[PDB]
């Protein structure tokens, strides 16, 4: 259930 | 240092709601 | 944590969590010590029974947050590890002595509100503040119950075990690198560590200078909030030499 983070990471 | 004072807390005088019961611990 | 309650803003500004990159997932708590090194538990890097011996780029580290899943943008800083060190006597074959671990970060985080630095106890610190009866916190976003998630940063106080009373809580043998927490049955309170909180802080406000000091590592349990047992965490003391020649060293 985590919401994607950032490409960069 | 600055280690474990917190911006939100001790930086600006204000206790969070429960630290005081770890104060009262420390007899 | 079981029987705790949502943690206020920038309550636990050192929390730290260890995000697994792919599947992406909740892999433990775990400590800002300065500005490039995180302190947790030596098991949620390495531990054979299950299968989990982690490198440096599986995971990533998450500091600053307070929602369990979210994205806090502009709030939280997301780190990659440089560098992982687990105890070389961390002993993963019988009772998880030496549950200890740093990861150097590859960037210094910068500081904010919500990302500081917890102080790590000297031999006064420890003397002083270990003690039966008095009580530390204990972060994170583990299990809210032994057998769900929580939406946001979990915290709960409890008071340090005599240590007859926690070698007779439990059938491992404990040693003097741990150190037990948590209410008696006839206390009546109630609250413990759980599956995902393992790696993060035990902290105390030292009533000398205020100041926050990581005494403990939640290291292990058996169960959750079960009566008659505890929760055994690492006693960052105890390893503040090796935790020192390693920075000496790769800092
Ligand atoms: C919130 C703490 C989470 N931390 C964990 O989950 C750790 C990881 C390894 C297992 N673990 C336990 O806490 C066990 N549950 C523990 C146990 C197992 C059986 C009977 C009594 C204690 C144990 C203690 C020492 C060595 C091995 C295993
Ligand atoms: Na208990």
């Amino acid at each position: 259930d985590f919401e994607e983070i950032p490409g960069e990471y | 240092a600055d280690c474990g004072l917190r911006p939100l807390f001790e930086k600006k005088s204000l206790e969070d709601k429960t630290e005081r019961e770890l104060l009262e611990s420390y007899i | 944590i079981v029987e705790g309650s949502d943690a206020e803003i920038g309550m636990s500004p050192w929390q730290v969590m260890l995000f697994r990159k792919s599947p992406q997932e909740l892999l433990c708590g775990a400590s800002l010590i300065s500005d490039r090194w995180v302190l947790t538990a030596a098991h949620c890097l390495l531990y054979p029974p299950w299968d989990k011996n982690f490198t440096e780029n599986d995971l990533l580290v998450r500091i600053g947050k307070h929602s369990r899943t979210r994205y806090e943008r502009n709030i939280e800083k997301i780190s990659m590890l440089e560098k992982i060190y687990i105890h070389p006597r961390y002993n993963w074959r019988e009772n998880l002595d030496r549950d200890i671990a740093l990861m150097k970060l590859k960037k210094p985080v910068a500081f904010s509100d919500y990302i500081h630095p917890v102080c790590l106890p000297d031999r006064e610190t420890a003397a002083s503040l270990l003690q039966a009866g008095y009580k530390g916190r204990v972060t994170g976003w583990g299990n809210l119950k032994e057998t769900g998630q929580p939406s946001v940063l979990q915290v709960v106080n409890l008071p340090i075990v005599e240590r007859p009373v926690c070698k007779d809580s439990t059938r491992i043998r404990i040693t003097d690198n741990m150190f037990c927490a948590g209410y008696k049955p006839d206390e009546g309170k109630r609250g413990d560590a759980c599956e995902g909180d393992s790696g993060g802080p035990f902290v105390m406000k030292s009533p000398f200078n205020n100041r926050w000091y990581q005494m403990g590592i939640v290291s292990w349990g058996e169960g959750c909030d079960r009566d008659g047992k505890y929760g055994f965490y690492t006693h960052v003391f105890r390893l503040k030499k090796w935790i020192q020649k390693v920075i000496d060293q790769f800092g």
